[PDB]
């Protein structure tokens, strides 16, 4: 049980930091096209490891933003500077999670990210 | 028995803790772990006496793998292909469609 720990803060780092890479990529001026992808498949891998562990509150965190990332790529949602504004928010937010999670080996409360849930519910019935 | 299967899957998380399942089957035991369909292709010419591939859906695979071998396919889900399909397990229900399709 160890080395599963291990391998979930090692995995859900490279995940997570190429989250953030993509949308810093696109904060800085690259198109949707090239970064929809890389942060869906990082949303995806960091809520499916979560999911394996049973941490159902770090499991709804992901789950949203794997929700308005699917709203661009699958609905066809234009992923404006608010989009990647909260999915940034989402990666510090979740950077938190995962090291929490990682040193205790267990969920967190999630009191502190009640914030971030009703941001990514605001903007995904805006665009729906 | 004990049959010789395979884990494909692109989070090596996911990869350990179904290897950590497999340890506990009497009847089951892992011979190959891959990241990718290039890795899977390279751990199945290794072994041929692989009795069952557990896959998961994106990370092709499956078109060049029944050349190689006869072995049954299974889907990982957190539709057409593969014999069978199980849901990703949740910290038991994969052990009864694991049996199920090679006893059939």
């Amino acid at each position: 049980m160890d080395e599963i720990w291990a391998l979930y803060a090692d995995d859900g780092a490279q995940a997570l930091d190429a989250m953030e890479a993509s949308l810093l990529a696109l904060q800085a001026g690259e198109d949707a096209a090239a970064h929809v992808g890389p942060l869906f498949r990082a949303v995806h891998t960091f809520k499916g490891n979560s999911r394996v562990l049973g941490l159902s509150v770090v499991e709804s965190r992901a789950h949203l933003c794997e929700d308005l990332i699917g709203l661009v790529r699958d609905a066809g949602v234009p992923m404006d500077g608010e989009i990647v504004e909260i999915l940034l928010f989402a990666s510090d937010t979740l950077r938190a999670m995962l090291e929490e999670t990682a040193a205790s080996r267990a969920d967190v409360e999630g009191t502190g990210s009640e914030a971030l849930m009703d941001q990514l519910r605001s903007k995904i019935a805006r665009c729906s | 028995s004990p049959y010789n299967v395979m884990i494909v899957d692109d989070a090596a998380m996911m990869r350990l803790y179904i290897a950590s399942f497999i340890k506990t089957l009497p009847d089951f035991k892992v011979v190959a772990q891959a990241a990718n369909g290039q890795e899977a292709l390279d751990k199945l010419a290794a072994q041929p006496n692989v009795d069952l591939i557990l896959l998961n859906i994106e990370m092709e695979f499956l078109r060049h793998a029944k050349l190689k071998t006869r072995a049954k396919i299974c889907m990982l889900a957190s539709e057409l292909g593969a014999d069978g399909v199980v849901a990703k397990p949740s910290g038991g229900e994969l052990a009864r469609t694991m049996r199920t399709l090679m006893a059939a």
